[PDB]
């Protein structure tokens, strides 16, 4: 049983005002639900579709198209390490190995206490300061495998 | 798997069968009859079989008194072993899921990835 | 409009695309994503022909015949070597993930993908890696679902959503993991969902009522009826 | 007035270069085995004296054959429903020798007069319920509702009620009500219909026990039972 | 390196502490002056003509003429609803220019969108920004609020009667969303598949209306053109490509970064004078000129001017002009495997060659990296490069995908042959059936 909160519904309608078609608010409606609840659960697809007046199949096609809209439950903090070409040259593999050793999980997995979800991501547009990674809204550059356990500890 | 390729490949048209399905979803012949009074033992059915189910065997002594008895049903054809091809299993290659072989368990198959997966 | 195909002059409708013009003339161009009732979208890239601007042009360029107007003065080649190789390559790319399913597939002997695999002349497999797989959905009593056989031609969603105005079928996922079906298990709610079994060029959407007592198309006795 | 049905199809003497039209594909299989359990002697193929089609593959199904009645589409290299391309004048157009069927009547030169019999507006009256027809694609046709695959697709039987009429009857959604029509007191669970105008009950026409002749009829003694 | 307004129109107002420049500081150093001149003294047609005669090309990577793209909007006054979209997606690996432009100079982008929207008669503007640029989103929203407060956005801008609303649309993370028609589809709330052209977005784009999609850096180039004139912009450099481009070098160099340079400066000038050369103990092996979708070039091509035409004749693309250096310690097979893994997983899935042929190349490169390559693998890669070129696929994602693969096979074939160790085997033995042994 999914119900959109008042804050979620008002945010979705306010974003509906920004376009000439309410369908154009589907991505940000999914992002609003994800920001409130960590991810987009299954009933949120039908709730968002009902608010925007578009089919649930379109909402789910959007949600499963875009990589940053999570349709599976994640941890409290999403680590997104860049695995693209410049960070590969700058040695993201050591960063990924350090993250895997500290968290004892694989990419795409969530730690057993629900704290961290480790994810590869495409280039973060910070290639001159690589290797880069992204915790929830914070980007960390100039990464070394030694600074990974200290820098992960400030996200509780 | 009652795919009916042997029946259409038969130039005599002396094979008649019907597809049926089990609960887990595997295909099998509900019946399988061969008119051996018509059959010319050309082997085109065995050549056309994609599962090596139907096989021509080294046995020539099939003389009969009444030629209605030359109509062999599935009870007179299905033997208790692999015959000439000892190891081939069509279902180990097919993508269709049956009992004991889920999606992704066939040969050269990756595990299915849900579209809701977090990996890009 | 006058077009030239492999050095032969033809009179066509200039308001038509090249694929429908050439198929109306009896020429064989393989195709998946185009349908006469649905229009052209240029997805599958199967319908490639070589195009020349002049008669005295030998380089040419591969184009989609479904996305190219059959205007006056166009020169195309279907039997060009590069066009044939590319169409065979498109079939081969579709074959890399396709399941080994034809004996236990209800589309066999009635399958457009089988026909176009044979038509391009692709019969040797050199891909040696894994094939992607998908779980299936329950779509109700009429349509059986087998997403392993999908070639991602988008015909089902174009018919169901754009043509029939249905709402419960769609495309999900991304790059090579595109999935065609409902957002969850349930009966397809369109009154015209059954046309998917002929619209889909593979055995993804099949007639479940026929699948209960299945026979191949060559074994069928047909008649024209109302 | 039915004189046009002569031209709907050619008669049984029609041939394509002397041969009849095939009912089955040329690779039709099992001819000497499909009846062999009944008898090892193959009978004659059944004869069709009624039409131009033959009950065998020994006939014509060429896409260029001059006919309009095409039993199935097949061309060499085109085994799918895309084989219908070869049977058309242009793809997505007409069958290349005309579509089968003929219109019985043309448009008349003169029209009718205006119908002056404008009805009065609908009035709900107490104890009397107007039957609003609700048709179903799965269920309202007699023969297709007899088909076993339609039973799962068919809706559960119901009676539609306005919220005001259901509140007046003291009836909620899902409760069974009984009504009598022509000595048949039948019971049906109630579904609430927002859009149905008050003074009407909605009935599924053509189902078991609900004849389509009940459309526009009246109802008495609709009570919760 | 000094930054005068004449030689560095984009980066001269950048602060030393890397802090964003807000409205009062931006207007102090000649901010919204080009917007004032364009909106109070010029009709939209002569602004479009001024941008066309300035020779401003697309900074997104393709180098199409901006004035020519603006002039392709329909001339009829019936279509009064028009859209200007700023492509702030920037998802190409190796590209970080738009992040620098939007993070610390948001008012430059806002002024550029205002001038361009007046020229295009676009009543609405959207900044299609990637979701990972949080600081850019915060600074752009703050600058839009500041410009709305000081009458520079909204209703009756500068008393001219021109209405313009600027919105920021944050993305949800797909690289294909930067493609302009897929950008338009994503802005409409759909799956970001690209669209066939023609029709181009200029005639029927966002919601069927006339639409112009322009890069961040292109719109940041327009206000200096409107403020300092066309003749100043033509005489920035003596090259066919006018103006200044944000160029840079990244990857194991001494000073990886981003500098505003005139078109025609050589890649060796960027690598040694600006990037400081390669790091200590590392030898230069190769370089990519314009992002992950460009062909590799060797040390011999380092003395090439960074122009569209000169890099084009060397069998590559100028691209985003943000070059990446590859040192001798980098295996080229592993690098191309990483690139192709990115490109295959960023396929939108619309068309067969990209969606189903990029993963084949990924699996071949994975086998080559492990030493499990088989004969025919390199020929398969070369055929994949040939058959994923321009026109074979629905959009340009796959030609860009196969540019580094074909260039690495061309220049470093010995590393690809080193992975072929096993004989080719596609079949297992089936007992009872003799194989057809080819010769
Ligand atoms: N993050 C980034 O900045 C990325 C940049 N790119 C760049 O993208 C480029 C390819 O992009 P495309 O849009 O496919 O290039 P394109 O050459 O097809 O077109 C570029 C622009 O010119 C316009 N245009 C071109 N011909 C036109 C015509 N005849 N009429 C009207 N408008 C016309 C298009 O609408 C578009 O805005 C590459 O050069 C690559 O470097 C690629 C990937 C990522
Ligand atoms: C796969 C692909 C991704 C692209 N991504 C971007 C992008 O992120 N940002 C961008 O400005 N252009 C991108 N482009 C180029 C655009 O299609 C278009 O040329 C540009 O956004 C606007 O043109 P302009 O350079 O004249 O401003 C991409 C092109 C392709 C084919
Ligand atoms: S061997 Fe007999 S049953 Fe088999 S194809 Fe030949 S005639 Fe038919
Ligand atoms: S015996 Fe072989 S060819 Fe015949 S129906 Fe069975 S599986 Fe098919
Ligand atoms: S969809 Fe066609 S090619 Fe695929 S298994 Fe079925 S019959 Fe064979
Ligand atoms: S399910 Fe069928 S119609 Fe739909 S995209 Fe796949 S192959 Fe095409
Ligand atoms: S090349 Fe084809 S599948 Fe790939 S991103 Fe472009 S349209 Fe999508
Ligand atoms: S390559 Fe990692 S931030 Fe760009
Ligand atoms: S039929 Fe033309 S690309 Fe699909």
């Amino acid at each position: 049983a999914f119900e959109l909160s008042a804050a979620e519904r008002e945010a979705i309608e306010h974003e509906m005002h920004h376009y000439e078609d309410p369908r154009a608010a589907s991505i940000e409606a999914l992002k609003i639900v994800q920001k409130q609840r960590g991810w987009v659960p299954d009933g949120a697809i039908h709730a968002i579709a009902d608010v925007l007046g578009i089919p649930a199949s379109d909402v789910e096609g959007v949600a499963t198209f875009y990589s940053q809209i999570f349709r599976q439950p994640v941890g409290r903090h999403v680590i997104r390490y860049c695995d693209s070409v410049v960070c590969h040259i700058n040695g993201y593999q050591g960063i990924q190995a350090a993250l895997e050793k500290k968290l004892n999980i694989k990419p795409g997995q969530t730690t057993f206490d629900g704290r961290f979800t480790l994810l590869p991501t495409c280039c973060l547009g910070n290639c001159d300061k690589g290797p880069n990674m992204m915790i929830d809204e914070d980007t960390h550059a100039h990464l070394t495998p030694e600074a990974i356990p200290e820098l992960l500890e400030r996200y509780k | 798997v009652a795919c009916n390729l042997c029946a259409v490949a038969c130039p005599v048209g002396c094979i008649s069968l019907q597809k049926a399905e089990t609960k887990d979803g595997r295909w099998y012949p509900e019946f399988f009859r061969i008119n051996f009074s018509r059959c010319i033992f050309c082997g085109l059915c065995e050549e056309a079989c994609p599962t090596t189910a139907i096989q021509l065997t080294p046995d020539f002594e099939m003389g009969e008194y009444k030629r209605q008895d030359l109509v062999y049903e599935k009870e007179d054809l299905l033997i208790s072993g692999p015959g000439k091809y000892p190891e081939y299993n069509f279902y180990r290659m097919a993508g269709m899921a049956i009992d004991g072989k889920d999606k992704g368990e066939a040969e050269n198959e990756a595990k299915p990835i849900d579209v809701k997966s977090l990996l890009p | 409009a006058t077009i030239h195909v492999d050095g032969k002059e033809y009179e066509v409708n200039g308001a038509d695309n090249l694929l429908e013009a050439c198929l109306s003339l009896g020429l064989d161009i393989p195709y998946f994503c185009w349908h006469p009732a649905l229009g052209s979208v240029g997805a599958c890239r199967q319908c490639a022909v070589k195009q020349y601007q002049n008669a005295e042009d030998t380089r040419g360029r591969l184009v989609m015949s479904c996305m190219t107007p059959a205007s006056d003065g166009t020169f195309i080649s279907i039997d060009d070597e590069e066009a044939k190789q590319f169409r065979e390559s498109v079939v081969e790319w579709l074959m890399t993930n396709h399941p080994h399913d034809c004996p236990v597939c209800e589309e066999g002997g009635n399958c457009h993908l089988q026909d176009m695999t044979v038509m391009t002349g692709h019969s040797f497999r050199r891909y040696r890696f894994t094939k992607r797989t998908h779980r299936n959905q329950d779509l109700g009593p009429f349509i059986s679902h087998e997403m392993n056989r999908c070639i991602a031609c988008y015909r089902c969603v174009r018919y169901y959503k754009d043509y029939a105005d249905g709402t419960d079928l769609g495309v999900y996922g991304a790059h090579d993991n595109v999935y065609f079906g409902r957002p969850e298990d349930g009966t397809l709610e369109s009154e015209f969902s059954g046309n998917l079994v002929e619209i889909c060029p593979t055995g993804v959407f099949t007639d479940k009522t026929h699948s209960e007592r299945y026979n191949r198309k060559w074994d069928m006795q047909f008649a024209p009826s109302i | 007035e039915l004189a046009g049905i002569k031209d709907a199809a050619p008669d049984a003497t029609f041939r394509i270069r002397g041969q009849k039209l095939a009912r089955e594909p040329h690779r039709y299989s099992g001819r000497t085995a499909m009846r062999a359990n009944i008898s090892v002697h193959e009978p004659r193929q059944p004869q069709d004296i009624d039409t131009m089609f033959t009950f065998s593959m020994e006939g014509n199904n060429q896409p260029t054959a001059h006919r309009s009645q095409v039993p199935f589409a097949w061309a060499p290299g085109w085994n799918s429903p895309q084989a219908w391309n070869k049977f058309q004048d242009e793809v997505g157009g007409k069958l290349r020798f005309g579509d089968p069927g003929v219109r019985l009547f043309e448009t008349s030169e003169n029209g009718l007069d205006y119908f002056t019999s404008v009805p009065a507006r609908f009035q709900p009256q107490d104890g009397k319920w107007r039957i609003a027809p609700y048709y179903h694609l799965f269920g309202s046709d007699e023969l297709s509702q007899r088909a076993p695959v339609f039973q799962s697709r068919m809706p559960q039987p119901y009676i539609k009620l306005n919220p005001a009429d259901a509140a007046k009857l003291g009836v909620n959604a899902g409760t069974r009500v009984s009504f009598s029509y022509d000595g048949n007191t039948v019971t049906l669970p109630v579904e609430i219909a927002e859009g149905l105008t008050a003074g009407q009950v909605g009935l599924p026409m053509g189902m078991s026990g609900i004849a389509p002749v009940l459309a526009g009829a009246h109802l008495e003694d609709l009570k919760e039972a | 390196i000094i930054r005068t307004p004449e030689t560095h129109p984009l980066t001269w107002r950048l602060r030393d502490d890397k802090q964003p420049v807000w409205l009062d500081e931006y207007r102090s150093k000649n901010g919204y002056e080009g917007a004032r001149k364009a909106l109070t003294g010029l009709s939209p047609d002569e602004i479009v003509n001024q941008v066309k005669d300035a020779g401003l090309k697309g900074r997104g990577g393709a180098g199409f003429s901006t004035g020519l793209k603006w002039s392709l909007m329909p001339k009829d006054e019936s279509m009064n609803i028009r859209y200007l979209l700023c492509n702030a997606d920037e998802m190409e690996p190796g590209t970080y220019k738009d992040r620098l432009l939007m993070e610390q100079l948001p008012h430059l982008l806002v002024e550029g969108m205002l001038i361009s929207a007046f020229a295009l008669k676009a009543y609405r503007g959207y900044i299609f920004l990637r979701g990972e640029y949080i600081e850019a989103a915060v600074n752009l929203r703050r600058a839009i609020a500041e410009a709305t407060e000081a009458g520079l956005l909204g209703k009756n801008i500068m008393g001219t009667g021109f209405d313009f609303e600027l919105f920021v649309h944050t993305g949800a993370g797909r690289y294909i969303c930067g493609e302009e028609t897929a950008l338009i589809n994503s802005l409409e709330g759909r799956r970001a598949n690209p669209r066939s052209k023609p029709p181009f977005p200029a005639t029927s784009g966002a919601w069927g209306k006339p639409t112009c999609v322009n890069n961040v850096e292109t719109l940041c180039n327009v206000p200096a053109i409107l403020a300092n004139g066309v003749e100043w912009y033509q005489n920035i450099s003596k090259s066919k490509d006018a103006g200044t481009k944000l160029m840079g070098f990244s990857g194991r160099v001494k000073n990886p970064g981003l500098w505003e340079l005139p078109f025609g400066t050589t890649a060796r000038e960027i690598l040694e004078d600006y990037a400081g050369g390669m790091r200590d103990g590392l030898k230069f092996k190769a370089w990519q000129p314009g992002g992950a979708g460009t062909d590799f070039l060797t040390e011999a091509h380092l003395d090439l001017p960074m122009e569209f035409e000169s890099i084009g004749k060397a069998g590559s693309r100028l691209g985003t002009a943000l070059a990446m250096a590859v040192d001798h310690e980098i295996n080229m097979v592993s690098l191309v495997r990483n690139l192709e893994e990115f490109f295959a997983r960023e396929s939108c899935g619309w068309c067969t060659p990209c969606r189903d042929g990029l993963p084949w190349s990924v699996k071949i490169l994975r086998a080559l990296e492990r030493g499990e390559g088989q004969p025919g693998d390199i020929e398969t890669l070369e055929q994949l490069c040939r058959f994923l070129g321009p026109g074979k696929t629905f959009c340009a994602h796959a030609p860009g995908a196969v540019e580094p693969l074909q260039s690495a096979i061309k220049y470093f074939r010995e590393e690809f042959e080193a992975g072929i160790k096993q004989p080719f085997s596609n079949t297992h033995l089936i007992n009872g059936i003799q194989p057809n042994l080819l010769k």
